[PDB]
This record gives C-alpha cells, sequence and structure tokens, in this order.
C-alpha cells in the first residue's frame, strides 16, 4: 500500500545480498621521515598503511 | 493446576494409580482415528514426494499408523488418569466443604410463579 | 519449576543455595538465619494463597531482620528527641556517651 | 561452518532453554536466556550480508538490554528477601520490571518492532529457532509465576499485540515478516490466558510451533521470502497446495481446524472470569489476522500465477527436501480438532 | 546501606537511559551495558556481604562472566559493521524496512 | 443505496478504517535508536499506571 | 569518616551518568574505570576485597581492548567529549542539580527508609561476627569448586563456547 | 491521582457539568501526549519546532474531543433527565467524532468516529451501570 | 547414502582426491574455432572427461530417457527461429538466452560435482562465464530490449558469485571474415544467415571484458587457429602451469563441502532463475503453463520419481 513516505522503498533482493556503494580504501599515510632515525637523515618515505 | 497436588510425583508419565483405571478397548474411536491420521500422514510424504499414492511405501504406512496408534493409547490412558484425578480431587473437595455446596432442594412448578409473555 | 528434573534424580544442581539459611561454606549463620527459618518451616505442606496469611508474623519478623526499618525509625526519633533536648538546655549525656568510660573486659 | 563449531553452538541453544527450565535460581534462568542469545548470532550472521549483520545487531541489542532488567529484577528481590526465587509478596514494580523485559524478549507489541527486521533478515532455518525454539524459556519464567503477575499490562500488552500484528501482517509481501507478526499476535493469545489457566498457554505455544515450522519448510522448499515465489508453486511443487491452505486456515483460526481450538478455550476460560469485551476483541482482530492468509493462499492456490519459462528444469530435476516430519506435522494440525479434550 | 543502594539503582535506571537512548556511536551503548553490569554486581555483592550470604557470593563472578561475553559478541559484531559500512554509525543499519 | 451506500458504509469503511491504520503502524523505518526510545515510553508509562493504581 | 559511603556512592552515580551521556568511548571508558575503582571501593567498605579488587582488574582489562577498537572503528575526527556539546554539558550540570535537589527532596517526604542524611554510617555492616576466622570472600567464590559446582561448569562452557562464536562471527 | 479521574462518578450525569467536562479534557490530553510521543518518537519531524507543532495539535485535538464528550453527556444528561442512558454517552461521542473531523478536515472520518466513539461511549456506560470489569482479578 | 555432513566426518572429503589434473578448463571463442575437436582430444589426453557445450537439451538428456523432448517442454525456444527471425515480438531471443544461460549452469554443476567428487578434472566450452558475449551481440543490434538485459544481470548476480572460476580459459580466436567462411563451408541455411556484425561484437565483447577479469582469476591461453589446431601444443601448454591466482586456493574441505552440497540441489541451483521479475518475454500464463505441466507428466518415466515409476519397468516399488 503505497503512502507518501514509503513511495521510495525499492524492493529488496532475492539473495539478500544489497549492492552497495563501496568504500575507499583510505589507509593512513605516514612520513617515515628524514629526522627518523632508522633514515639515515635525509630519507623522507611516504607509506600506506592499513595498521 | 493440579501440579501442587499431593503425591504429584514429578515427570511421571503413568502414575500406579492410573494402574486403576479401566484401560481403553485397543477398538476405540479416536484411536482408529489416529490410525486414520498415520495413514493421511504416509499418503501425504508419498503424494510430496512424488512417489504413487497408497502403492509405495507399504512398510512406511504401517509404521506411521503403528507409530500414532502405539502412542496414543499412552497417551489417552494418561489423559484418562488425569482427568479422574480432577474429578477425585473435586468430589472430595465438596465432602470436605460441605457448608459452601449446601445441600439444596428446589419447589414445583405449583408453588412458583413465573410470568407468563403473550406474543400476540 | 517448569522441568523439575533434579527431583525426578534427586541431584541439587541450584536447589541448596536458594535462601540465605541453606549452608554456607564454614558454618557461619547468615543473619536471619533464623528468621528465614521459621518462615520456611511454616510455610511448607501449605502452598502460597494460605502460607501468605498464616505465617505472615514470621515474615514480617524476617523483613524486619533483614531490611531493618523499624529499628532505624526508632533510633531516628530517639537522635531527633535528644538533639531536641540538648538545644532546649534540658538534657547532657553521660560519661560513658561521650568517650570516656572504664571499658568492661 | 565446521563440526565441532555446530556441535558446540547447537548444544549450547539446546540448554539455554533447558537450563532456563530445570532451574530454581532465577540467576541460571539469566543464564541460560544468555545462552540462548549468546549462540544464536554466529547463525543469524552465518551468511556474512548487511542484512545479516544488522538483524545480529539489533536481536543482541534488543536481547541484552532485556536480560539486564531482568537481573536487576533478581537482584532486588535477593535484597528484599534474601532468595533467588519470585515468592508471593515481591513488589510489584519487580514483577512487573520482569515482565515488560520478557516481553522485550518474545516480541509483543509496543515491544515488537525488532522481530520483524530480524525474521527478516536471516535464513528461512533461524527464523524457525527464533521464532520457536526462543519464545520457550522467556515463556517458562511467566508460567513460573503466573499468580504473582498484574492481570491489567498483561493484558494490555496481549492485545497490543493482537492488533499490531494483524495490522503488520496485512501488508507484507515479505513472508517472513508475515510469520513474525503472526508470532507476536498468537503471543498475545498466549499472555491474555496465562495468569489463567496456564497450560493452555503451552497448548497454544505447541499448536503455533506445528503450524509455522511446516510453513517455514515449505518455505524452505523453493527458498521462497516473497507472494510472488509461493506463488509460483502449482508448477514447481504443487502438491504443497493442500497442506499450506489448511495450515495457513488453521494459523487463521477456523473452526474443524485444529488452529482455533487454542482461540476457543482461551476465550472458555476469560469468560469464566469476566474477561468478556477484550476476549471480543482479540476474535474479532484474529480475522484481520485471518485475512492477509486468505490473500496469500488465493494467490498461491486458488487463482495460478503466471510462471516462468526457465520453471521447466525445475520439472525436469528431482527433489529430496521434504524431512517426513513435514507430513506428520501439518497433520496432526489440520485435522486434530476431535482429539481437543486430549489436548486442552 | 538504603542510600547506596537506591544510589546504585538511580545509576542502573541512568545507564539503562543511556542504552535507550541511542547517539550515532553504538559502543558507547554497549559501555552502557557494562555500566549496568557494575552496578548490578556492586548491588548483589554488597547484599551478600550485609547478609552475610558467602553461598551466594559465586553470583556476580558468573555476572561478570556472562556480560563479559556479551561485550565480546558485541565487539564481534562491530567489527562487522565497520567491515560492511566502514565508519561505526548506528544510522546506517536501515535497509531492513525495506 | 445497493451499490453505493451499503458499500461505502459496512464495508469499505471497514477496510479504509483497516488499511489507513495498517499504513500510519508499520510504516517504520529501521532505526535502533527509534524504537528504544519508544521502549523508553513503555516503560516510562507502566511505572507511571504502577504508581497511579498502586 | 561516616559519609564516606554516600560520597563514593554519589561518585558512581556522576560516573555513569557521564558514561550515560555518552562521549567517545575514550572518556566514556574513563567514567568506566573511574566507576569500576570507586566500585571497588564500596565494597572493600562494605568488607569485600577479592571482589572489588576482581572488578578493577576485569574492567581495566576490557577497556584496554576497547580502547583498541575505539581507536579502529568508533572514532571521528572530533571525538566529541563532554564540553564539546552546550547541550550535554547542560545535561550533566541539570542530571547533578537533580541529584542534590531529589536527595534533599527524600530527606524530607519521609523521616528514614529511603535516604537518611541525619542518621548516615550507623547502617552499613550489620551484625559482624567480631570472633571469626574463615570468613571472607573467597572462600564462597571458592565454593564454585565446592557446593556450588555448577556455576564454574556453565560459565566454563559460557567462555568455550564464547571462543567458537567469536571466531565464526569474524570468519 | 486515580481518585481525581474516580470522581467523574461521585454524581449522577446531568450534575456538575464543568468538574466532568476538565476531567475528561484532561483525560484526552494525557492520551493525545502519549500518541504525540508515540508519533515523534517513530517518525519524527525534520526540526523540534515541528515535532511541539505536532505535540500540541494532538494534544489539543484530544482536549478538544473531551471536552465536547463531557459537555455533551452532561448537557443531554440535564437535558431530557436520564442519567442511566447510554444514548447520552452515545451523543457526545458523536460530538468527539465531528470535533475529530473538524480538526481533520474529513466528513468520512467525521462520521466514523461518531459511530464508533458513540457506541464505545455507550458499552462504557453499559458497563460501569451493569458492572463489568475490564482487567478482572483472576477468580474462576 | 546420499552425501552430508555424515559422509564428510566418515571421511569423503574432497582435498584427498584432488591430485594435479583435477582441474575445470573452458575452451572459448566464436561461432566456429574448433572447440568441440580441441576440448575432445584435451580430454583424451589428459584423462578429463569432455562435457560438450550445454545447448537447449541438456536437462533433457541428463534426466529420464535421456532423449530430447518436444520444444515446448525444454524451453520453448529455437535457435533456428532466432537466425531467420531474430526481432520477432515472440520474445524468443532473450527466452533463448536465458535458457542457455541456465543450462550452462546446470552444466557448470554437474561438472563441479563429477570433479569435487570423483577428482576428475573436467572440460567444458563457453560456460556461464562467458554468456553474456551474446546477449551483448544481442542488445548492440536490436535483438532485444534492455529490460531483458537486466534480468540476465541481475540473475547472474544472484547465481555466479555460489561457483568458482575455471582454473583456466582456452580463447581460441579467429577473424571475422574467417569465422563467416567457416559458417558458409558449414552447410546450415540458418547459420548462413547471420550478420558479420553479430560476430563482431562476440569478438570485442570476448576481447574486452571476458578476457581480463578473467585473467584477474585464471590462466588464459589465447591461441589462434593454427595454434587451435595442433592441439597436443595446448596440451603440454597446460600441463607445465603454475595454477596461482585464483580462489581454488583458500579452499579447504568445508569449503568443498558446502558447495558440493549446495551443486547436490539441482533446485538450489536453478532457484534463482525462477524469480518472479515478471517479463513478457520469459512469463508463460497459467492456461499455457498448466496444459505444459500436465502433458510432462503425462510422459512415459515421467509423472512420478524415477524408480517409482512401473509405467517404465521399474520394481519393488511397494517396498521403496
Ligand atoms: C489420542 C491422541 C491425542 C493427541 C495426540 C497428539 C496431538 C498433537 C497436538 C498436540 C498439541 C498440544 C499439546 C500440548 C500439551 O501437550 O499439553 C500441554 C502440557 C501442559 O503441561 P502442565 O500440565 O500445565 O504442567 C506440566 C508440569 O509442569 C510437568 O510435570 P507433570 O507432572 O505434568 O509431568 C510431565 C509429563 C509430560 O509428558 C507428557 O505426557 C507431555 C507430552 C506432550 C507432547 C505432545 C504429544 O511427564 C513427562 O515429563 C514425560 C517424561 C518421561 C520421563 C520417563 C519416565 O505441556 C506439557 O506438559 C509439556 C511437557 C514437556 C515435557 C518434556
Ligand atoms: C474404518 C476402518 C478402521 C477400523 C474400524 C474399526 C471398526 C470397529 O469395530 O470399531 C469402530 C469404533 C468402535 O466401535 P464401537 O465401540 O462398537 O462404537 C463406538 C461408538 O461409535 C461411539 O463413538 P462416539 O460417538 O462416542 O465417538 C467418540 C469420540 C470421537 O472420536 C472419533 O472417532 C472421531 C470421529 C471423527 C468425527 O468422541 C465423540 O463422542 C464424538 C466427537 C466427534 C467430534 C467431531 C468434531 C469435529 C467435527 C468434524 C470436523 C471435520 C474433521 C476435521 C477437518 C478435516 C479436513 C482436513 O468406532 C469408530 O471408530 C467409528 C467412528 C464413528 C464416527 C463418528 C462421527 C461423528
Ligand atoms: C482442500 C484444499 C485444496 C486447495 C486447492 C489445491 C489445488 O488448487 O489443487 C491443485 C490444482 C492442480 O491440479 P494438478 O496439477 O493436476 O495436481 C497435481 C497432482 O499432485 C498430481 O498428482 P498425481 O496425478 O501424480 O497422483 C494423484 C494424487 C492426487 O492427490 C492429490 O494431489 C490431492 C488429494 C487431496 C484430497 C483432498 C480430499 C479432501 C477431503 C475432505 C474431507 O494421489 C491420489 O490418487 C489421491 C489419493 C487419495 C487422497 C490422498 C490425500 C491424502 C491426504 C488427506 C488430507 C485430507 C485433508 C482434507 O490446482
Ligand atoms: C515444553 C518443553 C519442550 C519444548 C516444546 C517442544 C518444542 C519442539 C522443539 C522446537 C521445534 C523447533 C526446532 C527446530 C530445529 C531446527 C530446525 C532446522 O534448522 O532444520 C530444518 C530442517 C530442514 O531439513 P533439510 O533442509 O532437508 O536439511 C538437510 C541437510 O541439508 C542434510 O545435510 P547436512 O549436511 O546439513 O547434515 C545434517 C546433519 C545435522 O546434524 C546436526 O544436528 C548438527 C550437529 C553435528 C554433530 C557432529 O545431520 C546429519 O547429517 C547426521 C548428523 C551428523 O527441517 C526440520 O528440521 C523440520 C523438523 C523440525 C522439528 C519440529 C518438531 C516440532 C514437534
Ligand atoms: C571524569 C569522570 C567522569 C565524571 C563526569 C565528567 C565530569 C567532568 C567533566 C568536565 C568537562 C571536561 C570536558 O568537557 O572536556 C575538556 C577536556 C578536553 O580538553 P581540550 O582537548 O578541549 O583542550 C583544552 C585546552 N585548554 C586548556 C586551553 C582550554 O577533557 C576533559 O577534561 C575530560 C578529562 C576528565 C576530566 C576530569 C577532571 C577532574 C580533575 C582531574 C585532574
Ligand atoms: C526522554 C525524552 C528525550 C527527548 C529528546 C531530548 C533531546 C536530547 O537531548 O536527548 C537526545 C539524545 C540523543 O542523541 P542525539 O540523537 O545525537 O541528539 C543530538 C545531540 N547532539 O540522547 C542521548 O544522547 C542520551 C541522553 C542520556 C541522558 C542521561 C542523563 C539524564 C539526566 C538529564
Ligand atoms: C457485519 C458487516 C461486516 C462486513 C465486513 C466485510 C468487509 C469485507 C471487506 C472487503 C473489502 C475489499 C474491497 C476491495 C475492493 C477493490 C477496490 C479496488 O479497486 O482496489 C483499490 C483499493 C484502494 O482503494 P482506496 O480506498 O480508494 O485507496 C486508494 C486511494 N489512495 O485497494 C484496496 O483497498 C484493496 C482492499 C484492501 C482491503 C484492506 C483490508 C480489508 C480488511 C477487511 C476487514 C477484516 C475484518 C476485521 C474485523 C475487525
Ligand atoms: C496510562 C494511560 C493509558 C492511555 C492510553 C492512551 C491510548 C493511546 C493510543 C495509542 C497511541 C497511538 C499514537 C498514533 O497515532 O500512532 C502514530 C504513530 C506514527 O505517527 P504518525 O503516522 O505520524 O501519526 C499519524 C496520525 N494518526 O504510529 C506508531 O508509531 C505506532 C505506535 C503504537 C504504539 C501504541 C502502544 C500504546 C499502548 C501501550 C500498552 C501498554
Ligand atoms: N548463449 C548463446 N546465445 C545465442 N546463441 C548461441 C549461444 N550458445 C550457442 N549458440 C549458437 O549455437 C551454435 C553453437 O556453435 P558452436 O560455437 O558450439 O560450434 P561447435 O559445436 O563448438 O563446433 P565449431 O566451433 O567447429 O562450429 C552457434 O551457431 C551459436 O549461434
Amino acid at each position: 500500500y503505497p503512502s507518501k513516505e514509503t513511495a521510495h522503498w525499492k524492493p529488496p533482493p532475492w539473495n539478500d545480498v544489497d549492492i552497495l556503494k563501496e568504500k575507499a580504501v583510505t589507509n593512513m599515510t605516514l612520513n617515515f621521515g628524514p629526522q627518523h632515525p632508522a633514515a639515515h637523515g635525509v630519507l623522507r618515505l611516504v607509506l600506506e598503511l592499513s595498521g | 493446576m493440579m501440579n501442587g497436588r499431593p503425591g504429584h510425583e514429578p515427570l511421571k508419565f503413568l502414575p500406579d494409580e492410573a494402574r486403576s483405571l479401566p484401560p481403553p478397548k485397543l477398538n476405540d474411536p479416536r484411536l482408529v482415528y489416529m490410525g486414520l491420521l498415520g495413514y493421511c500422514t504416509g499418503l501425504m510424504d508419498n503424494m510430496l514426494r512424488m512417489r504413487p499414492v497408497m502403492r509405495a511405501g507399504l512398510h512406511r504406512q504401517l509404521l506411521f499408523v503403528t507409530s500414532f496408534v502405539f502412542a496414543g493409547y499412552f497417551y489417552l490412558k494418561r489423559q484418562n488418569y488425569l482427568y479422574a484425578v480432577k474429578d477425585h480431587d473435586m468430589f472430595g473437595y465438596i465432602k470436605l466443604h460441605p457448608e459452601d455446596f449446601p445441600e439444596k432442594e428446589k419447589k414445583t412448578y405449583a408453588e412458583i410463579l413465573e410470568p407468563f409473555h403473550p406474543v400476540r | 519449576p517448569f522441568l523439575d528434573i533434579q527431583k525426578k534424580l534427586g541431584i541439587s544442581l541450584d536447589r541448596h543455595f536458594m535462601f540465605l539459611s541453606a549452608e554456607q561454606p564454614y558454618k557461619n549463620a547468615a543473619r536471619c538465619h533464623a528468621f528465614e527459618k521459621e518462615w520456611i518451616e511454616c510455610a511448607h505442606g501449605i502452598g502460597g494463597t494460605r502460607a501468605k496469611k498464616e505465617c505472615k508474623i514470621e515474615f514480617d519478623d524476617f523483613e524486619e531482620c533483614l531490611l531493618r526499618y523499624k529499628t532505624m525509625r526508632r533510633m531516628h526519633d530517639i537522635k531527633k528527641q535528644r538533639e531536641k533536648l540538648m538545644k532546649e538546655g534540658k538534657y547532657t549525656p553521660p560519661p560513658h556517651h561521650s568517650g570516656r568510660e572504664e571499658p568492661r573486659p | 561452518m565446521n563440526p565441532i563449531t555446530l556441535a558446540i553452538i547447537y548444544f549450547t541453544i539446546f540448554l539455554g532453554p533447558v537450563i532456563t527450565m530445570s532451574s530454581t535460581n532465577l540467576m541460571l534462568m539469566w543464564v541460560g536466556l544468555e545462552f540462548s542469545l549468546l549462540a544464536i548470532i554466529p547463525m543469524l550472521i552465518n551468511k556474512k550480508n548487511p542484512r545479516s549483520t544488522e538483524a545480529a545487531t539489533k536481536y543482541f541489542v534488543t536481547q541484552a538490554t532485556a536480560s539486564m532488567i531482568i537481573l536487576l529484577a533478581i537482584v532486588l528481590n535477593y535484597k528484599q528477601l534474601g532468595t533467588w526465587m519470585f515468592q508471593q509478596q515481591t513488589n510489584g514494580l519487580i514483577l512487573n520490571m520482569t515482565l515488560m523485559a520478557l516481553s522485550m524478549k518474545l516480541g509483543l507489541a509496543p515491544f515488537h518492532f525488532w522481530l520483524p527486521e530480524v525474521t527478516q533478515g536471516i535464513p528461512l532455518h533461524m527464523g524457525l529457532i527464533l521464532l520457536t525454539w526462543q519464545k520457550i524459556a522467556p515463556l517458562s519464567i511467566l508460567i513460573q509465576i503466573y499468580p504473582l503477575l498484574n492481570s491489567t499490562i498483561i493484558l494490555m500488552l496481549a492485545i497490543t499485540s493482537i492488533f499490531m500484528g494483524a495490522w503488520g501482517g496485512l501488508n507484507q509481501t515479505q513472508m517472513r515478516k508475515i510469520m513474525a507478526y503472526s508470532s507476536i499476535a498468537h503471543m498475545g493469545w498466549m499472555l491474555a490466558i496465562l495468569p489463567y489457566n496456564p497450560s493452555l498457554t503451552l497448548l497454544n505455544l505447541m499448536i503455533y510451533i506445528i503450524l509455522t515450522a511446516p510453513m517455514f519448510m515449505a518455505l524452505m522448499l523453493n527458498n521462497s521470502m516473497t507472494i510472488n515465489s509461493i506463488s509460483l508453486l502449482w508448477n514447481k511443487t504443487p502438491a504443497m497446495l493442500t497442506m499450506i491452505s489448511l495450515m495457513l486456515l488453521s494459523l487463521g483460526g477456523l473452526p474443524p481446524l485444529t488452529g482455533f481450538l487454542p482461540k476457543w478455550i482461551i476465550i472458555t476460560e476469560l469468560m469464566k472470569n469476566n474477561c468478556l469485551i477484550m476476549a471480543t476483541l482479540m476474535a474479532m482482530m484474529a480475522l484481520l489476522n485471518l485475512f492477509f492468509y486468505t490473500r496469500l493462499i488465493y494467490s498461491t492456490s486458488l487463482t495460478m500465477f503466471p510462471t516462468n519459462n526457465n520453471s521447466k528444469m525445475m520439472t525436469h530435476q528431482t527433489k529430496t527436501k521434504p524431512n517426513l516430519m513435514f507430513s506428520t506435522l501439518a497433520i496432526m494440525s489440520t485435522m486434530t480438532l476431535p482429539l481437543a479434550p486430549q489436548l486442552i | 546501606m538504603p542510600s547506596t543502594f537506591f544510589n546504585l539503582t538511580m545509576a542502573f535506571s541512568l545507564s539503562l537511559l543511556g542504552t535507550l537512548m541511542f547517539r550515532s556511536h553504538l559502543m558507547s551503548t554497549l559501555l552502557c551495558l557494562e555500566g549496568m553490569v557494575l552496578s548490578l554486581f556492586i548491588m548483589t555483592s554488597v547484599t551478600s556481604l550485609n547478609s552475610n550470604s558467602m553461598s551466594s557470593m559465586p553470583i556476580p563472578i558468573t555476572i561478570l562472566v556472562f556480560a563479559a561475553c556479551e561485550a565480546a559478541v558485541g565487539l564481534a559484531l562491530l567489527v562487522k559493521v565497520s567491515n560492511t559500512y566502514g565508519t561505526d554509525y548506528v544510522q546506517n543499519l536501515n535497509l531492513l524496512q525495506c | 443505496l445497493d451499490l453505493i451506500w451499503l458499500e461505502k458504509t459496512i464495508p469499505k469503511s471497514t477496510s479504509t478504517l483497516h488499511t489507513n491504520m495498517t499504513t500510519l503502524t508499520t510504516n517504520q523505518k529501521g532505526l535502533i535508536k527509534l524504537y528504544f526510545m519508544s521502549f523508553l515510553i513503555n516503560i516510562i508509562l507502566i511505572i507511571i499506571l504502577y504508581s497511579i493504581n498502586l | 569518616m561516616n559519609n564516606y559511603i554516600f560520597v563514593l556512592s554519589s561518585l558512581f552515580l556522576v560516573g555513569c551518568l557521564g558514561l550515560a551521556l555518552k562521549p567517545s568511548p575514550i572518556y566514556g571508558g574513563l567514567g568506566l574505570i573511574v566507576s569500576g575503582f570507586v566500585g571497588c571501593l564500596m565494597v572493600l567498605g562494605f568488607g569485600g576485597s577479592f571482589l572489588g579488587l576482581m572488578v578493577f582488574l576485569i574492567y581495566l582489562g576490557g577497556m584496554l581492548v576497547v580502547f583498541g577498537y575505539t581507536t579502529a572503528m568508533a572514532t571521528e575526527e572530533y571525538p566529541e567529549t563532554w564540553g564539546s556539546n552546550w547541550l550535554i554539558l547542560g545535561f550533566l550540570v541539570l542530571g547533578v542539580i537533580m541529584e542534590v535537589f531529589l536527595i534533599c527532596v527524600l530527606n524530607y517526604y519521609d523521616e528514614v527508609g529511603v535516604i537518611n542524611l541525619d542518621g548516615l554510617g550507623d547502617w552499613l555492616m550489620y551484625e559482624v561476627d567480631d570472633v571469626g576466622v574463615m570468613l571472607e570472600g573467597g572462600i564462597g567464590v571458592a565454593a564454585m569448586y565446592s557446593c556450588a559446582t555448577w556455576m564454574m561448569v556453565v560459565a566454563g562452557w559460557s567462555l568455550f563456547a564464547g571462543i567458537f562464536i567469536i571466531i565464526e562471527i569474524t570468519r | 491521582v486515580k481518585r481525581f479521574f474516580e470522581s467523574y462518578h461521585e454524581v449522577p450525569d446531568g450534575t456538575q457539568c464543568h468538574r466532568k467536562t476538565y476531567i475528561t479534557t484532561a483525560l484526552g490530553g494525557i492520551c493525545g501526549i502519549i500518541g504525540s510521543a508515540y508519533s515523534v518518537s517513530l517518525n519524527p519531524a525534520d526540526s523540534t519546532l515541528e515535532a511541539v507543532a505536532r505535540v500540541g495539535r494532538y494534544t489539543f485535538t484530544a482536549a478538544a474531543i473531551g471536552a465536547m464528550f463531557g459537555l455533551t453527556t452532561c448537557v443531554s444528561a440535564q437535558v431530557r433527565e436520564k442519567p442511566d442512558d447510554p444514548l447520552n454517552y452515545f451523543i457526545g461521542g458523536c460530538a468527539g467524532g465531528l470535533t475529530l473531523g473538524a480538526r481533520t478536515h474529513s466528513y468520512g472520518t467525521a462520521a466514523m468516529g461518531c459511530v464508533y466513539m458513540g457506541t464505545a461511549a455507550a458499552l462504557f456506560k453499559i458497563g460501569k451501570l451493569e458492572g463489568w470489569e475490564l482487567f478482572p482479578t483472576p477468580k474462576v | 547414502l546420499r552425501y552430508g555432513l555424515l559422509a564428510a566426518i566418515l571421511g569423503d572429503k574432497t582435498t584427498k582426491k584432488l591430485h594435479e589434473y583435477s582441474r575445470v578448463i573452458t575452451v572459448d571463442g566464436n561461432i566456429c574455432s574448433g572447440k568441440n575437436k580441441l576440448a575432445k582430444e584435451i580430454a583424451q589426453q589428459l584423462g578429463m572427461k569432455h562435457y560438450p557445450e550445454a545447448g537447449i537439451q541438456y536437462s533433457s538428456t541428463t534426466t529420464g530417457d535421456g532423449r530430447p523432448l518436444d520444444i515446448e517442454f525444454s524451453g520453448s525456444c529455437s535457435l533456428e527461429k532466432f537466425y531467420d527471425d531474430p526481432k520477432s515480438n515472440d520474445g524468443n531471443s532473450y527466452r533463448l538466452q536465458s535458457w542457455l544461460y541456465a543450462s550452462r549452469l546446470l552444466q557448470y554443476a554437474d561438472a563441479l560435482e563429477h570433479l569435487l567428487s570423483t577428482g576428475q578434472g573436467v572440460v567444458l566450452e563457453r560456460s556461464i562465464y562467458s554468456d553474456f558475449v551474446f546477449l551483448e551481440a544481442m542488445y548492440n543490434q536490436g535483438y532485444i530490449r534492455k529490460q531483458c538485459v537486466d534480468h540476465y544481470n541481475e540473475i547472474k548476480r544472484l547465481t555466479l558469485p555460489e561457483y568458482l572460476p575455471p582454473h583456466a580459459v582456452i580463447y581460441i580466436d579467429v577473424p571475422v571474415p574467417e569465422v563467416q567462411s567457416r559458417i558458409q563451408k558449414k552447410g546450415d541455411p540458418h547459420e548462413m544467415k547471420v550478420t558479420s556484425a553479430y560476430l563482431q561484437d562476440i569478438e570485442n565483447a570476448y576481447k574486452k571484458t571476458f578476457l581480463p577479469k578473467m585473467s584477474e582469476m585464471c590462466e588464459v591461453l589465447v591461441y589462434d587457429s593454427w595454434e587451435a589446431e595442433d592441439p597436443t601444443k595446448v596440451v603440454e601448454d597446460i600441463e607445465y602451469l603454475k595454477y596461482n591466482k585464483g580462489p581454488w586456493l583458500k579452499q579447504d574441505d568445508w569449503t568443498f563441502h558446502y558447495l558440493r552440497m549446495l551443486v547436490q540441489d539441482k533446485t538450489e541451483v536453478l532457484n534463482y532463475t525462477t524469480i518472479p521479475v515478471y517479463l513478457p518475454e520469459i512469463t508463460i500464463g497459467a492456461h499455457q503453463g498448466s496444459r505444459i505441466y500436465n502433458s510432462f507428466r503425462e510422459l512415459p518415466g515421467r509423472k512420478y520419481a524415477p524408480g517409482y515409476n512401473a509405467e517404465v519397468g521399474d520394481k519393488w516399488i511397494w517396498l521403496k
């Protein structure tokens, strides 16, 4: 029974698996920078981390 | 409500008090009705699995009938024992508390006067 | 209960630490052991609706041992009257209530 | 899943309620409820999709608060009387808080907004368990304390469950929600009479189980979750229409089927205690509960719908799904009215 | 004793009001459940020590056991919520109505 | 009478009433926040009812 | 030193209040730790040592994992502590005001029975056994191995099955 | 206080029109507040001002229902002196339904609510008169 | 016994059966490239079993008497009619396309059932992972409307993830004039009357979509016609493959168990093809559908389960 609110209710899928807006893999960006002692003084070494 | 009855043994199917009750005949109408239930159950199990009806599982139908009757006999013995327990407690209670159930006796239609309601 | 299996088997998995007066580890009486024992022994054979009116004195005694309200109210009344007298200049406490006594033993 | 994990989880689900029955300590009853809670979730969430995650989260968050409220009630009772059992002469506030928490556990209205969602977000199995095996122990708690309960809000919760279940199931195309609203209405029928002769509560519970389980199996046999999916049943499994019809017309209580027996004897034992007009209201809204069952069996049985071209492969291939208990549970239902004195 | 028991009851009531009144996050709700657990523990233990009922002293430990199991599975479902939606918020679990 | 008014009074009034109450009842959005707020309202009303009745 | 227990109870109340206002799980878990410490202290005040210490240990171990997870899942760019919202600050201050006002009210509506400010510290311990030994908590809790060997079984099974439950939820 | 709403029945209809009137009005306002709470928790508004407007609308509506119901009841008992007559409650329920159709601009709702509220109120008076007990205690 | 958890525990696992040539392998290409000749020889040389392409009549051949059925039981579609009248209002095109998708699905299922049970490798050609090629060909021309493509992609979304991909695909290409020449030299009046645009859309769909997205999961072995010939070279290349970069590496005994139970039930396989998306080109209507169902159950070998049919010669039916 289509109300004014429920007009936008698209039905569900059949297998109960929705198609989603896939989130971005927004990893953490770190500067393993030049001042770092493991760096030899002059190495920036940008790196992406998943943890 | 009778679970607090005295002598109520817990999770006991047939107390020895039930052994004084007359058992069913084994020709009883509801027992053959349960056999009919089992027969129809076998027939439905055949119809659901695309097998011939009345022709396929004559061991399954016999098994269903036996199960239904062999359970209904004892369940009915239990239920008869329970109704007997009900009536026993009730008669004992009216015997214990007669004042609340007075020995009433009623008049005749000659002495009492109900009103007449003409149809007309 | 619903499925009285423990009675059907005789075991006691949990029905031996239901109430206070039940077998503490080393035999240390829980307080109001006597009152709970008395209430439970009056309410036995009876069930419920009749024990709720034929063992009400014992339940009241137990409720006053456990939650202990009437003694609170009594000492409150006493302290109230004492404060009133001491503010009226009528009552002075004795030596063994201001912290100056001869300890007994 | 692997076999050891399944054994562990199903054994825990069996022991939750079985602990909740054979336990005088209310704390151990709470323990059993928590077992059921903790062990059902891996199977609500076995498919690992957003619907399953949401269903499991809603179930957990709704059941944990009710568990904590029941524990509040138990702790207050222990403080009051120094005992882990609801005696008489406790506090009505304690008992009512307990009853409201258990209502939230079952799904009774106005605490019902979580059950259709959760039942929608999970497979056909684990809706069966959720609606049958998880209603029992919560009912056991009430069954053990039926004289202590308030006759007022017990009946308000009942009536609200009936009204809301009927008006919810009226407009649902998804069957996993229709069965949930049916559960809500039937739990209303149970809890109305629970302070009056509690054996009839167990009667209605067993009837409801024996109806719903075959129905969920019927939906399993083709993974039916929609009216338009159960309507394509005269082409796939056309020997199930009879039993589905009789069991839906049992769920909506009609006389010759045993689903009218619970409503009938419940109205009887309520009229014995002058609960006349509330019983009349419930009996009359059960018809609105029946209307969508009638529409459903119209859609699938009496006015056979359009089918597809790909459904002929299903005709070629064979099935093994009916488990030999579909027939038994559907035939003990729909045909066991004359055995009613042996049921009560 | 009666004063602190009243205050513990009111603390449980506040934690209950919290876990009922949601915000965007979920772990805050789980923390409210933990606070309810803590208050009930304290009330049970205080009663056992007041009444000197040592036989009931195993009860708060069982409460902690099962409550931390509840927190464990809630945290597992939290992991799942994050893996799906990425943001832990509760207002995204709104696709079962359809 | 037969085709309009006895259809408007007895059957169609019933149908409109029940489908309207169905609409305003079951048109929820699956948010735990709103459901739990309603649960709070129910708790409040029941403790109020107890406080009044006693 | 008689209002000790009322002070501890009121601090527990305030902690659970600031918890219920639901700031970031960092400050929320800080409130949990404060309230668990306070609960341990009052259980000690009623003569209970082991139970309080175990409260503190278990809640510390839990809040550690809570920090680990909230840094991973329940984090915002602006975690929204208490004072960040004038509204939440107002609810906190109003809760403290209503605590004070309601305690003053219950100190008047009844002489004693709900809250006793004049009689306070007189009712804590209730019939101590002034001569005793093997009397503390720890004996009762150790009765899980003797005279309460069902609680141990059922909790052990809870944890054992919880392991499998967690593995399958995370799988 | 339960006594305040039980004082509706200490003197019969046709007497103390004002007392019964704003008793019933308070009752209707209570029920309207409940309805507003359920309508704002579930299905909220786009703003707290819209929500408060909804609450006031519901509440004053139900208050009007109750006010007209009580007024009409005690009037039709004052006129045509017959306090033990559920037709007065029927007429009052019809006035309530017509007010529901006024505040909610619909004649269909007006007649619907008239019939339903009138039958309900007549049944209420029959219950108060014959000794019907909603929410009975278990006796058997 | 029927397979299940009990048999799995008893020790009919799957990883104990796979040795080296327990491999799904699909041979793909355009209309006439030599896939039957190639697949048959691959199966001869490696020990696999050749599954021919899954036409309209596969559920008929793998069921009952193994004979073809009338065109109204095993579909209602024809490929000849599709060639000589593709833009018919009667939606023969998508009816055919969806029927062949379902038949390829059942083919893949039976293939896995043989693999996971016996361990024997399986050869295929033009599986469900390459059946959209003819669909996009139909849609680039005016042979079908877009709603049918949506139906197709939805059913693929429902069915495809539940199955594992092939370890390798063998796509043999021919230029469009050469396949058209091999068609004109094939001797079929219905295939002769096909456009080069259809075949070019097929080639483009293959080379653009099917090759890469399966190279993310399979070992592509693109060959040409003069390498399609000399099939021993293809087999020799197959034997020395490093079968990496696939989901088959993250499958233990229980993944195999649940896949093999999904595949044991063919209605569990075909449920998402019977969905009530009411397209005019797939719907059949109650009268026609009932007529067909009754005529089908009025056939010999049908009307009951397989073993329960005395009209064939089955016996001991009264003790089953
Ligand atoms: N999914 C489909 N859609 C439309 N038509 C198809 C589909 N699958 C097969 N066909 C048709 O069936 C015929 C199959 O020929 P196929 O490519 O199988 O030849 P073959 O048997 O491999 O031998 P050769 O390759 O040597 O011709 C083609 O004419 C093609 O048009």
